[PDB]
């Protein structure tokens, strides 16, 4: 099932439990907790649907909202789990080597553990220090330095 | 964890799920995969291994269209939960399955 959309059989209000509220680039929120629970409350305390929500997911409608049914309540990338940004501002890239840790596809790879992962915090506005960024194998960041990315946004991670 | 760190080794053939701290509690999943029943008992408790084995066994039976009460599996699970291992002494017992 390549479709990441979650269908709702009955008009039950979503009850999200064991989640982390992180402000995203829009009114929706991104969950940074691996374990999450979803429940539907229509007219009584009995739940109807549970499903499962992976980390780095964006909910279509807020928690406790009476969902009309038949529409997606949360959307997430079914292949990659995005890594959220705790600090909003320019992306600080440390020890960026061209020709060894650069793979042209701007969208450029970060580094390769086998070939050689510097850790740095996201800049406040341009280069201010404010968070540890870990780059596993085949990790790629499409945001260059000075992109001034806001909190709750993530580029393609390209899992190994 | 404040004291007594748990040094665990991963042969790197399996990806590590939780990258940040997130205050990982006991029984949390470090990496994906089908968990052994032994691991659930050691960390999550007796009640968890009872619920896991019942659901796993009843899933096969329910798929074929067979009705078996859950009391008949908990009875058998009880018979597999004997022979504790002792980690303390003073009463003629020291590191032995009894």
């Amino acid at each position: 099932a390549a479709e990441s959309s979650i269908q709702v059989k009955n008009k039950g209000s979503i009850k999200l439990s064991n989640v982390k509220s992180v402000v995203n680039s829009s009114g929706k929120l991104v969950i940074t907790s691996r374990n999450t629970e979803l429940k539907l409350i229509d007219e009584f305390g009995r739940t109807k649907e549970s499903y499962k929500v992976p980390y780095g997911a964006v909910l279509a409608k807020g928690d406790g909202e009476q969902v009309a049914g038949g529409e997606t309540v949360a959307n997430w990338d079914p292949h990659t789990m995005p890594v959220i940004t705790e600090v909003s501002g320019f992306v600080r890239f440390t020890d960026m080597i061209d020709g060894q840790t650069i793979t042209r596809q701007s969208s450029l790879v970060v580094l390769d553990s086998a070939e050689r992962r510097p850790a740095l915090k996201i800049v406040d506005a341009q280069g201010n220090d404010v968070a540890q960024y870990f780059l596993p194998g085949k990790a790629i960041v499409q945001l260059e330095d000075g992109v001034q990315i806001s909190s709750g946004d993530t580029l393609a991670r390209i899992p190994q | 964890d404040g004291s007594d760190p748990y040094e665990e080794m991963i042969p790197k053939w399996r990806q590590l799920n939780v990258f940040e701290g997130e205050r990982v509690e006991r029984g949390d999943v470090i990496s994906d995969g089908p968990e052994a029943p032994h691991d659930i008992l050691r960390l999550r408790g007796v009640h968890a291994v009872t619920r896991y084995i019942v659901n796993e066994v009843q899933d096969v039976y329910r798929l074929q269209g067979v009705k078996i009460n859950d009391k008949h599996i908990e009875v058998i699970v009880r018979q597999m939960l004997r022979k504790a291992t002792i980690v303390n002494a003073g009463s003629s017992d020291f590191l032995e399955g009894e």
